[PDB]
C-alpha cells in the first residue's frame, strides 16, 4: 500500500487527480450558477 | 582550417583525444596538472570542426576549443 | 586559388561552392576585409554613401520619367476622383489577346499597371501639372545623380580623401546636419511652397520662366522685414475653393488653420508652408549648438561626463560614452537604424490620418499600400536596429572603457531586463488569446452577448481630451469653456475641431472592443520582438552556455551538440527569429488598418465592430470574404486585370512554402545527398566529359537559415501586397 | 623508432566492390591507406559500406578520407585488437606517414612531444574582440 | 595488391578509360575540311563569344522590333475591346 | 507615347541580353584562377 | 500633351553619360 | 583550503560563479588549479565537480 | 463611453427576441415531453435569465447591442461597475498569489530534504495539502518578508554570465 500510495504521489497521477477537482468545481459552478460575466 | 587551442585548466583526461576522428590532438607532458600531461593540437588541418572533443572535455567552462576557420577540403569532410 | 573574393583569401582558397555565396554574402562587411584599415574602412563607407544616393536620384527619376511618358498625369490632374493613375507600360511578349485587352486602363493606349505608390498626389499637390515638369524634373534628378556619382568617385582619391579625423568630428557634423541639411531645406522648401505650390493650387501658373515677374503675396516682403508677420496670414482659401482653380481662393501664404480642405481633403497647403518655415527656423538654431571652430557652442564629452546623477543612481553615468559611440559604426547605425525606423512608424501613422496630398484620402488603394509599405519598412528597419546594437556589443564593446556608465550598467542586470521582457510577454499572450478564444466560443455556441468586449476608456478618454465629443468626457478639447479650448479657439481648433469630430474622415477613428483586442495583440508583438532582439544584443557577449561567446562573433552556426546541444545560439540567431516576429508584428498591425479602413470605406463600420472581437470574424468576414475577386482574377471563365495579382497571390504562397524546406530540413541531409549526386555525375558517360570548377556542397547551416528567411519573408510580403492591391482596388 | 615504410606489395582484403569508394580526388587530390596486421581471416564492416574479408597477415586499404581510414582503424583496434598505420598519398607519388605519427598512439602520453595551440591561461581570459580591430589576427584567441 | 607506390598510380586511383578508344581515322577527308575551313574563325573564344553576341543580339531586337510584329504577337497588335472598365466609374 | 517602339528593342535587351551578358562575365570573373 | 522623341532621346542620353559614372565609381571603390 | 568547507565560486566564465560548493581536496604539488570542488547541481555538460585556484575560490 | 444600459438597449432586446426565436423555431419538431423539447425548452429559460441578468447587473451596451466592460478603476466605482473588472481583479490576485505562496513554501521546505528534487515529481502529498491550506494567509506573510529582507535572495548569490 505504500509503494501503491507513492505511485498515486508521482506528477501525472497528482495533477490528474487536482486538475480533475478544479476542472470539475469550475464544471459544477457553471451547472449551479450558468453564465457569469461579471460580479 | 578551423584553430584549435588548448587552455590552462586541462586536468590531462586525454577524452578529447580518444573522441577525435581525424587524429588532430595528443597529450603532451606537461607540468600544470596532476596527470602530467596536456592536450596538444599539433594537425589542424586535418580538423573537420565536428566538436567531438568539446563535448568530451569534463572542465567548466572548456580546455579545449575550437574555433571555426577558413574551410578547406579536409575540414569540409568531402570525399570527391 | 582564385581571385572573386579578392577581399578575403580565406574564402578564395575555399574549393567549393560555399565561397561564392559567402563571397557575395560577405562584400559589404567592410570591417572584415583582409587589411582594412578603419581610415580606409571610413572612406569606402563615404563612397559607398554617395552611390546609394545617386541610386536612390535615379530611382525617383525613372519614376518621374515613366510617368510622364506613359502615364495619364494630365488627365488625371484634370479629374483625380475618376482616372486611375498609370504607374508604366506592359510590354510582355509572352500576353495573349485577352491579357493585352484586360491590361489596358486609365485611358491608355496599351496595356499598364495603374499606381499605387501616391506620386501623382504628392506631384500634383506640389504644383506639377504637365508631362514637360514631370520630365524636366527626372532629367534634373539624372543629372544630380551623375552629380553624386562624380563625388564619390572624387572623395575617394587621395588629395580628396578626407581623413580618419573629418569623420570623427562630430559636432561640426551635427551644427551643419541640423542647420542646412534639415533646416535650410526645410527653408527652401517653404520657399517652393510659397512661390509655385500654393499660387498653382489657386490656378496661377507659376513657373522658372514667370516666377521672378509673379507676386507671392500682393503686399511683398515689406510685412516680413517689419515684422508684421499676421499680414500673411489674412484672407485664407475659403471653405468653397476649388484647387487647381482661382475660384474660392485666398492670397495667404503661412496660416495655421488646422483640419482639411473640404474638397482635397487634405491639409491646408498654407499650413504645411508655415510648419515648413517654423520648422527651419528652429532647425538652424538648433544648428549653432555645438563647438567647431569660432570658440563658442558645447563640447558633447563634456555634455555627456556632465550628466551623472550626484545620488550614484545610475553609477558613472554617460562618462566615456561619446568615445564609445564616436568609434562604434554599428552603435551610430543602431541609433539611426532605431530613430529612422520609429519616424517610418510615424510617417505611416499620420499620412493615412491627416493626409498631405490633394485626393489622396479618396484613393483607397494608395492609402492602403502607403500604409503597409511604410509600416513593414520601419518593422525591417527595427529589426536591424538592433541586430547592428548585437554587433556593437560584439566587435566595439569595450568593457573598461565604459566602466561603471549606463551601458555597463545595463549589462550588468540583463537577466532583470530579459525576465521582465518575458513576464510582459507572456501575460499579453495568454490575456490576449485567452479573451479572442473565448468569444469564438461564445460566437459558436450561439450566444455572442456572453463575450468579453473591455472598452477601450483610456484611448477614448484621449480622444475626448482632442475634442471628440461621441464619448461624453468633457475635458479640455471637448469642453468648450477650458483654458485649452480658449487658448486655440480662434487660431486651429474650429478646423481640427471640425476635422476631428466627423466620422467621414481617418482622423481619430471611432474605437471600441475590437480596436482594444487588437492594440494588446500589437502590444503583445512589439513586446516579443524587443525581447527576442533585447535578448540577443544583450547575450551576444556570453551566456551561461556558452560564456566566451564574444570570441565567435556575432554569428556562427552553433557551438555543436554539447553541453546539451547549441542550435541557434548566436546573437545573428536572434535576429533571426526576431524577424519571424516582427513580420507576425507587422502583420497584425496591416490587417487592422486594412479591415477597419475596408468597413469604413464601404460605408458599414459594423462588419468591424461586430466581427473583429473573435478570430473566426477575421479568417471569414477579412480573409475569405475580400479573396473572392482576387481568386478569379484567371479562372475557366477567362481572366481580367486582376489575373496579375491572383497569380503573384499564389507566388507569395509558393515562395513562402519553399522557405520552410530550409528552415525545417538542416544541412547534412542535403550534404549526403549531394554526395549521392557527385559520385552519380563522375560515373555517368558522355556527362563526365565536363566537371565543376568549385566541389558542390550543401549550403551551410547559417547560409540556410538566411536564404528560408528571405523566401519566408518574400513570400509573406508578395503573397499580402497581392491580397491588399487586388481587394481594394477590385472594389475602389 | 622510424616512421614506417609504404610496403606496396601488401594484398587487399577480399571484397567484391561498391559504389561507396574512391572517385576523381584520389587521382588529382589525396588518397588514404591504411595497412594493419590480421591474426586470422574474419569479416569486417567497410566504412564506405557492406561487409569486408581481412587477410590473414598483412592488409592494405585505399580509402579517400583520412577520417574512413581512423573510423576502420577504430574498429579494427576495439572489435578485433589490432593495430594499424595510416599513409597519406599524393598524386606526383608522395607518400606521407600519418597515424601513430610518433610511433605511440595519441592518447598516450609520450616524450619528445611539444604543446602547439596552449594558452596560458583559462578561457575566461581571452581578451575582447574590439582589442584586435585592424591588426590581421584571426580572433581573440589568437593573441 | 591494388596498390602501386609508381608507374601504377593509374591503375591505383583508377584512372582508366572505359569508353574512349584512340582514332585517328574517322571522318572523310573532304568533309573533314570542309568543317575545318567552316568553324575556322570561331576558334577563338573572343571571336565566338563576339559572334553569338552580335548575331544573338541582333536576332533579338530585330525580333522586338519587327519579327515579333510579322507573327502576329498580341502585344504588338495593341487592345481593340476599348479598354477595361474599372469600378466606382474610374477609368 | 512616343518613341513607341523603344518598349520592344530595350525589353529584350534588359531581359535577355545585359542578363546573359552578365552572367557569362561574372561566372567568367569568379572561376578565374 | 505627350513628350516628343527628342526629350525620350536626351533623358537616355544623360542616363548613359550617369552610368558611365556609375561604372567609373563601381571600379573605384573595388580597387 | 580545508578539506569540505563551503566555498563560493569567482570564476566568470563557470556555471557556478557566485555559487557554493564544498571542497573535495587541495592539491599540494603547486599545480595550476589545485582545489577540487563539488556542486550540489549539474552543469550543461552533466558535470558536478571542478577545480579551481585559490584566487578563484573564498571561503564561505 | 456613449453607450447605453442594456436594459434599455433595442438591440439587446432585439438580439434575446432573436436568438429564442431561433431556439423555438427548432422546438416545432418534436413532440412535447420528449427529451429533445425538454432541453430546447431549458435552453430557452436559461437564454432569458441570462438577458435579464446582464440587463439587471447595470452592464452598458454598445451599438452592437452586446454588453461592453468597464475597467478603469475610477469609472467602475462611481458609476457602479466595478464587478466587471475591479473586483474580479481582486478575487484573480488573491487566488494566484495563494498558489504562488503555496508553490513557494513547498519548494522551500523541500529545499531542506535530504533528496529535495524528489519531492519535486513525486509529492508529498499531506505536506502539499498543509501547505495548500496556509496559502489563504498569504498577503500577510508575503508583507512581512518583503520588509523584513527574506523574500529576495542577495544578488550576490545568484549566478550571473559574464558580462
Ligand atoms: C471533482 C469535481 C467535482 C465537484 C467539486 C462536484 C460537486 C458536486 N456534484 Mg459533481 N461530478 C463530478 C465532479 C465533481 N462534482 C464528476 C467527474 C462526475 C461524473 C461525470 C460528477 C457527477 C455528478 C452527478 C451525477 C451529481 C453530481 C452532484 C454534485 C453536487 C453534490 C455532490 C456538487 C455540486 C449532484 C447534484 O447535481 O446535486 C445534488 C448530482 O446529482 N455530480
Ligand atoms: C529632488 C531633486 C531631484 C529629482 C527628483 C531629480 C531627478 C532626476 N535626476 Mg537629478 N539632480 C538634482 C536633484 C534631483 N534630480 C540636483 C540638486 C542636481 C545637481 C545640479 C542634480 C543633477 C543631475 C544630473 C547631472 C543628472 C540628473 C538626472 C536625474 C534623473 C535620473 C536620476 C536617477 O538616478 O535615475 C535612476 C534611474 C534608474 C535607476 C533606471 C530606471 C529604469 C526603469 C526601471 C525602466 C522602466 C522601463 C519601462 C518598464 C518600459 C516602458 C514603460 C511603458 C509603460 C512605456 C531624474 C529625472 C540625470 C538625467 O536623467 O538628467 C535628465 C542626470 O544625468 N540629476
Ligand atoms: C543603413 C542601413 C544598413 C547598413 C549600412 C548596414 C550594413 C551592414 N550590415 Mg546591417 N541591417 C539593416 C541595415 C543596414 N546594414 C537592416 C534593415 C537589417 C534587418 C534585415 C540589418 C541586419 C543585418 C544583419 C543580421 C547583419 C547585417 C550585417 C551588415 C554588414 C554586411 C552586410 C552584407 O554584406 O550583406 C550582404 C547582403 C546580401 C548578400 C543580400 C542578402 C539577401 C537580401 C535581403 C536580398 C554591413 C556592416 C552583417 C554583419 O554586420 O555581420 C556582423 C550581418 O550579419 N545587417
Ligand atoms: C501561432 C504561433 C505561435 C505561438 C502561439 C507562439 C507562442 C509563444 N512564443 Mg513562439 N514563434 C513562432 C510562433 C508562435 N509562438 C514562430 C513561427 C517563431 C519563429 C521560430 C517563434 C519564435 C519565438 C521566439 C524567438 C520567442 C517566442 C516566444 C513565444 C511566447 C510569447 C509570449 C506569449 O504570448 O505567452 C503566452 C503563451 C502562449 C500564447 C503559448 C500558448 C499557450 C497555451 C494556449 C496555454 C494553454 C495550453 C493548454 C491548456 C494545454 C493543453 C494541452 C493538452 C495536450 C492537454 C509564446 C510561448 C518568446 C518567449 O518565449 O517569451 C516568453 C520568445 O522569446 N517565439
Ligand atoms: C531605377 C529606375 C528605373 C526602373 C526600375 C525602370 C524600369 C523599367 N523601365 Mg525605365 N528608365 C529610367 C529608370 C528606370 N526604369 C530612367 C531614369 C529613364 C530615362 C533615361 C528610363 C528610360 C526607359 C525607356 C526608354 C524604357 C524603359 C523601360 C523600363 C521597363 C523595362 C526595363 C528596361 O527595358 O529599361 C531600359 C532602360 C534603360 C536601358 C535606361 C535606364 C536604365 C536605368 C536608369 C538603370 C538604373 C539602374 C538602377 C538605379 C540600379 C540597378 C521597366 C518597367 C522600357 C519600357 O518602358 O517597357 C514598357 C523602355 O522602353 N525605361
Ligand atoms: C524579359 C525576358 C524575356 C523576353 C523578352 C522573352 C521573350 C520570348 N519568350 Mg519568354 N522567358 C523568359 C524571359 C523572356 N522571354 C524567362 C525568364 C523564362 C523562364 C521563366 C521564359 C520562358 C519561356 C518559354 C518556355 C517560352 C518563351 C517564349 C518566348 C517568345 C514568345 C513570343 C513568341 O511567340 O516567339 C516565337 C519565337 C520566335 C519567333 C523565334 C524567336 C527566336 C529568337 C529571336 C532567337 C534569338 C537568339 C538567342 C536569344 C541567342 C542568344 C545569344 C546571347 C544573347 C545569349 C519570346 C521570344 C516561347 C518561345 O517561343 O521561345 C522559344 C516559349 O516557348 N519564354
Ligand atoms: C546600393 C547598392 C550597392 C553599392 C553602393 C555597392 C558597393 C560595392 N560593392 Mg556591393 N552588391 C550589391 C549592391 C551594391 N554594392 C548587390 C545587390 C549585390 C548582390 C547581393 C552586391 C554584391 C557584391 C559583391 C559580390 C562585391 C560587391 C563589391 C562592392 C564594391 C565594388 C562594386 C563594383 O562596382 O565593382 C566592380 C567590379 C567589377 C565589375 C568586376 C568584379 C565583379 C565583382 C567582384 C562582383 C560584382 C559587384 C557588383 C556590385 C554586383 C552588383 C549586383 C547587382 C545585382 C546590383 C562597392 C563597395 C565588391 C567588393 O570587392 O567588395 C567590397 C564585391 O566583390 N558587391
Ligand atoms: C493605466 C493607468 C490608468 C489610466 C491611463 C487611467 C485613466 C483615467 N482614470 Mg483611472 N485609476 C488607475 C489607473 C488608470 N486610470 C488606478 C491604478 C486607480 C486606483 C488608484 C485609478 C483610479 C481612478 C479614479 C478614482 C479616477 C480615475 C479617473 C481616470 C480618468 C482621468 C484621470 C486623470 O488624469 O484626470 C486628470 C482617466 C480616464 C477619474 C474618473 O473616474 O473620471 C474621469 C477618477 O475620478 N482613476
Ligand atoms: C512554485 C511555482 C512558481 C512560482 C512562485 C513562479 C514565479 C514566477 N515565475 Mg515561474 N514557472 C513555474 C512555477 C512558478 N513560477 C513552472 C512550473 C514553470 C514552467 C511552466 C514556470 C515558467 C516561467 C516562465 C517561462 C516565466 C516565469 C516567470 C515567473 C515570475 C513572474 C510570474 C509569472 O510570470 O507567472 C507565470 C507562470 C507560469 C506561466 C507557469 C506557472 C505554472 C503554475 C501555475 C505554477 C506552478 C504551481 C506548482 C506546480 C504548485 C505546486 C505546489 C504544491 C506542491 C504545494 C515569478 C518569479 C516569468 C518571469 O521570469 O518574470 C520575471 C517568466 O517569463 N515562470
Ligand atoms: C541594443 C543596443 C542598441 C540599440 C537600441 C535600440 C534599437 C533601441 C530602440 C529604441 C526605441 C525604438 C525607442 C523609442 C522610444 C521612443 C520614445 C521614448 C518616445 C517618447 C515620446 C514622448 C515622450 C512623447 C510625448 C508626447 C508629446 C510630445 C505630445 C503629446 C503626446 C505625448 C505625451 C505622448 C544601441 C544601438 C543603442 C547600442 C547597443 C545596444
Ligand atoms: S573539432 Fe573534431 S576533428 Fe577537430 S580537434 Fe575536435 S574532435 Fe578533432
Amino acid at each position: 500500500m505504500k509503494n501503491f500510495t507513492t505511485y498515486l504521489s508521482t506528477a501525472p497521477v497528482v495533477a490528474l487527480i487536482w486538475f480533475t477537482f478544479t476542472a470539475g468545481l469550475l464544471i459544477e459552478i457553471n451547472r449551479f450558477f450558468p453564465d457569469p460575466l461579471v460580479f | 582550417s578551423h584553430a584549435v587551442k588548448i587552455y590552462d585548466t586541462c586536468i590531462g583526461c586525454t577524452q578529447c583525444v580518444r573522441a577525435c576522428p581525424t587524429d588532430v590532438l595528443e597529450m603532451v607532458p606537461w607540468d600544470g596538472c596532476k596527470a602530467s600531461q596536456i592536450a596538444s593540437a599539433p594537425r589542424t588541418e586535418d580538423c573537420v570542426g565536428c566538436k567531438r572533443c568539446e563535448s568530451a572535455c569534463p572542465t567548466d567552462f572548456l580546455s579545449v576549443r575550437v574555433y571555426l576557420g577558413s574551410e578547406t577540403t579536409r575540414s569540409m569532410g568531402l570525399a570527391y | 586559388a582564385t581571385k572573386f573574393p579578392k577581399f578575403s583569401q580565406g574564402l578564395a582558397k575555399d574549393p567549393t561552392t560555399r565561397r561564392i555565396w559567402y563571397g557575395i554574402a560577405t562584400a559589404h562587411d567592410f570591417e572584415s576585409h583582409d587589411n582594412i584599415t578603419e581610415e580606409s574602412l571610413y572612406q569606402k563607407i563615404f563612397a559607398s554613401h554617395f552611390g546609394q544616393l545617386a541610386i536612390i536620384f535615379l530611382w525617383t527619376s525613372g519614376n518621374l520619367f515613366h510617368v510622364a511618358w506613359q502615364g495619364n498625369f494630365p488627365q488625371w490632374v484634370q479629374d483625380p476622383l475618376h482616372v486611375r493613375p498609370i504607374a508604366h507600360a506592359i510590354w510582355d511578349p509572352h500576353f495573349g489577346q485577352p491579357a493585352v485587352e484586360a491590361f489596358t486602363r486609365g485611358g491608355a493606349q496599351g496595356p499598364v499597371n495603374i499606381a499605387t505608390s501616391g506620386v501623382y498626389q504628392w506631384w500634383y499637390t506640389i504644383g506639377l501639372r504637365t508631362n514637360q515638369d514631370l520630365f524636366q524634373g527626372s532629367v534634373f534628378l539624372t543629372i544630380l545623380s551623375g552629380l553624386f556619382l562624380f563625388a564619390g568617385w572624387l572623395h575617394l582619391q587621395p588629395r580628396f580623401q578626407p581623413a580618419l579625423a573629418w569623420f570623427k568630428n562630430a559636432e561640426s557634423r551635427l551644427n551643419h546636419h541640423l542647420s542646412g541639411l534639415f533646416g535650410v531645406s526645410s527653408l527652401a522648401w517653404t520657399g517652393h511652397l510659397v512661390h509655385v505650390a500654393i499660387p498653382e493650387a489657386r490656378g496661377q501658373h507659376v513657373r522658372w520662366d514667370n516666377f521672378l515677374t509673379t507676386l507671392p503675396h500682393p503686399q511683398g516682403l515689406a510685412p516680413f522685414f517689419s515684422g508684421n508677420w499676421a499680414v500673411y496670414a489674412q484672407n485664407p482659401d475659403s471653405s468653397a475653393h476649388l484647387f487647381g482653380t482661382g475660384e474660392g481662393s485666398g492670397t495667404a501664404i503661412l496660416t495655421f488653420l488646422g483640419g482639411f480642405h473640404p474638397q482635397t481633403q487634405s491639409l491646408w497647403l498654407t499650413d504645411i508652408a508655415h510648419h515648413h518655415l517654423a520648422i527651419a527656423v528652429v532647425f538652424i538654431l538648433a544648428g549653432h549648438m555645438y563647438r567647431t571652430n569660432f570658440g563658442i557652442g558645447h563640447t558633447m564629452q563634456e555634455i555627456l561626463d556632465a550628466h551623472t546623477p550626484p545620488g550614484g543612481g545610475l553609477g558613472a553615468g554617460h562618462k566615456g560614452l561619446f568615445d564609445t559611440v564616436n568609434n562604434s559604426l554599428h552603435f551610430q547605425l543602431g541609433l539611426a537604424l532605431a530613430s529612422v525606423g520609429t519616424i517610418t512608424s510615424l510617417v505611416a501613422q499620420h499620412m493615412y490620418s491627416l493626409p498631405p496630398y490633394a485626393f489622396l484620402a479618396q484613393d483607397f488603394t494608395t492609402q492602403a499600400s502607403l500604409y503597409t509599405h511604410h509600416q513593414y519598412i520601419a518593422g525591417f528597419i527595427l529589426c536591424g536596429a538592433f541586430a547592428h546594437g548585437a554587433i556593437f556589443f560584439v566587435r566595439d564593446y569595450d568593457p573598461e572603457q565604459n566602466k561603471g556608465n549606463v551601458l555597463a550598467r545595463i549589462l550588468d542586470h540583463k537577466e532583470a531586463v530579459i525576465s521582465h521582457l518575458s513576464w510582459v510577454s507572456l501575460f499579453l499572450g495568454f490575456h490576449t488569446l485567452g479573451l479572442y478564444v473565448h468569444n469564438d466560443v461564445m460566437q459558436a455556441f450561439g450566444t455572442p452577448e456572453k463575450q468579453i468586449l473591455i472598452e477601450p476608456v483610456f484611448a477614448q478618454w484621449i480622444q475626448a481630451a482632442q475634442g471628440k465629443t461621441l464619448y461624453g468626457f468633457d475635458l479640455l478639447l471637448s469642453q468648450s469653456n477650458s483654458a485649452a479650448f480658449s487658448a486655440g479657439q480662434t487660431l486651429w481648433l474650429p478646423g481640427w475641431l471640425d476635422a476631428i469630430n466627423s466620422n467621414s474622415n481617418s482622423l481619430f477613428l471611432t474605437i471600441g472592443p475590437g480596436d482594444f483586442l487588437v492594440h494588446h495583440a500589437i502590444a503583445l508583438g512589439l513586446h516579443t520582438t524587443t525581447l527576442i532582439l533585447v535578448k540577443g544584443a544583450l547575450d551576444a557577449r556570453g551566456s551561461k552556455l556558452m560564456p566566451d561567446k564574444k570570441d565567435f562573433g556575432y554569428s556562427f552556426p552553433c557551438d555543436g551538440p554539447g553541453r546539451g546541444g547549441t542550435c541557434d545560439i548566436s546573437a545573428w540567431d536572434a535576429f533571426y527569429l526576431a524577424v519571424f516576429w516582427m513580420l507576425n508584428t507587422i502583420g497584425w498591425v496591416t490587417f487592422y488598418f486594412h479591415w477597419k479602413h475596408l468597413g469604413i470605406w464601404q460605408g458599414n463600420v459594423n462588419q468591424f465592430n461586430e466581427s473583429s472581437t473573435y478570430l473566426m470574424g477575421w479568417l471569414r468576414d477579412y480573409l475569405w470574404l475580400n479573396s473572392s475577386q482576387l481568386i478569379n482574377g484567371y479562372n475557366p471563365f477567362g481572366m481580367n486585370s486582376l489575373s496579375v495579382w491572383a497569380w503573384m497571390f499564389l507566388f507569395g504562397h509558393l515562395i513562402y512554402a519553399t522557405g520552410f524546406m530550409f528552415l525545417i530540413s538542416w544541412r547534412g541531409y542535403w550534404q549526403e545527398l549531394i554526395e549521392t549526386l557527385a559520385w552519380a555525375h563522375e560515373r555517368t558517360p558522355l556527362a563526365n566529359l565536363v566537371r565543376w570548377r568549385d566541389k558542390p556542397v550543401a549550403l551551410s547551416i547559417v547560409q540556410a537559415r538566411l536564404v528560408g528567411l528571405a523566401h519566408f519573408s518574400a513570400g509573406y510580403i508578395l503573397t499580402y501586397a497581392a491580397f491588399l492591391i487586388a481587394s481594394t482596388s477590385g472594389k475602389f | 623508432w622510424k616512421p614506417p615504410t609504404l610496403d606496396p606489395s601488401t594484398p587487399s582484403p577480399i571484397f567484391g566492390g561498391s559504389t561507396g569508394g574512391l572517385l576523381r580526388k584520389a587521382q588529382i587530390e589525396e588518397f588514404y591507406v591504411i595497412t594493419w596486421d590480421a591474426k586470422k581471416e574474419q569479416v569486417f564492416e567497410m566504412p564506405t559500406g557492406g561487409a569486408a574479408i581481412m587477410r590473414s597477415g598483412p592488409n592494405l586499404l585505399k580509402l579517400a578520407r583520412k577520417e574512413q581510414c581512423l573510423a576502420l582503424l577504430t574498429q579494427l583496434r576495439n572489435k578485433f585488437k589490432t593495430d594499424g598505420q595510416i599513409y597519406r598519398v599524393f598524386p606526383d607519388g608522395e607518400v606521407q606517414y600519418l597515424h601513430p605519427k610518433d610511433g605511440v598512439y595519441p592518447e598516450k602520453v609520450n616524450a619528445g612531444r611539444t604543446a602547439v595551440g596552449a594558452k596560458d591561461r583559462s578561457i575566461g581570459k581571452n581578451t575582447n574582440p574590439v582589442a584586435v580591430k585592424f591588426t590581421g589576427k584571426l580572433g581573440t584567441y589568437d593573441v | 595488391s591494388e596498390y602501386f607506390d609508381l608507374d601504377d598510380l593509374e591503375d591505383t586511383t583508377g584512372s582508366w578509360e572505359l569508353y574512349g578508344q584512340e582514332d585517328e581515322k574517322r571522318y572523310p577527308s573532304l568533309q573533314a575540311e570542309f568543317f575545318n575551313r567552316a568553324a575556322a574563325p570561331l576558334t577563338r573564344r573572343e571571336s565566338l563569344l563576339a559572334f553569338t553576341f552580335v548575331g544573338g543580339a541582333g536576332s533579338l531586337l530585330l525580333w522586338g522590333a519587327k519579327g515579333s510584329k510579322d507573327v502576329a504577337l498580341p502585344i504588338q497588335q495593341g487592345p481593340k475591346k476599348g479598354g477595361e472598365k474599372g469600378p466606382r466609374g474610374k477609368i | 507615347m512616343a518613341a513607341a517602339y523603344l518598349p520592344s528593342v530595350l525589353v529584350p535587351l534588359v531581359g535577355l541580353v545585359f542578363p546573359a551578358i552578365a552572367m557569362a562575365s561574372l561566372f567568367l570573373y569568379i572561376e578565374k584562377e | 500633351m505627350p513628350l516628343s522623341d527628342s526629350q525620350i532621346f536626351i533623358a537616355l542620353f544623360i542616363a548613359l553619360l550617369t552610368g558611365i559614372l556609375a561604372v567609373r565609381l563601381g571600379l573605384e571603390l573595388y580597387s | 583550503r580545508l578539506w569540505c568547507v563551503q566555498v563560493k565560486v569567482l570564476r566568470p566564465e563557470s556555471y557556478w560563479f557566485n555559487e557554493v560548493g564544498k571542497v573535495v581536496s587541495v592539491d599540494q604539488s603547486g599545480i595550476r588549479y589545485p582545489v577540487v570542488v563539488r556542486f550540489p547541481t549539474v552543469n550543461y555538460a552533466g558535470v558536478s565537480t571542478n577545480n579551481y585556484s585559490l584566487e578563484e575560490v573564498q571561503e564561505v | 463611453s456613449g453607450l447605453t444600459p442594456c436594459s434599455e438597449s433595442k438591440g439587446f432586446a432585439k438580439r434575446q427576441k432573436n436568438e429564442i426565436k431561433a431556439l423555438t423555431k427548432r422546438l416545432k419538431q418534436y413532440e412535447e415531453g420528449s427529451a429533445p423539447s425538454l432541453a430546447l425548452k431549458a435552453t430557452i429559460e436559461r437564454t432569458e435569465k441570462r438577458f435579464a441578468n446582464y440587463g439587471n447587473a447595470g452592464l452598458l451596451c454598445g451599438t452592437d447591442g452586446l454588453p461592453h466592460l468597464i475597467s478603469d478603476p475610477g469609472l467602475a466605482l462611481r458609476f457602479g461597475h466595478a464587478g466587471e473588472t475591479l473586483i474580479p481583479t481582486v478575487g484573480f490576485l488573491y487566488i494566484a498569489g495563494w498558489i504562488g505562496t503555496a508553490g513557494r513554501d513547498y519548494l522551500i521546505a523541500s529545499k531542506g530534504e535530504a533528496k529535495p528534487r524528489e519531492k519535486e515529481y513525486i509529492i508529498d502529498v499531506p505536506l502539499a495539502l498543509k501547505i495548500s491550506a496556509q496559502g489563504a494567509g498569504w498577503p500577510f506573510r508575503v508583507i512581512r518578508e518583503l520588509q523584513k529582507g527574506t523574500l529576495l535572495e542577495k544578488d550576490s548569490n545568484i549566478t550571473v554570465s559574464p558580462r
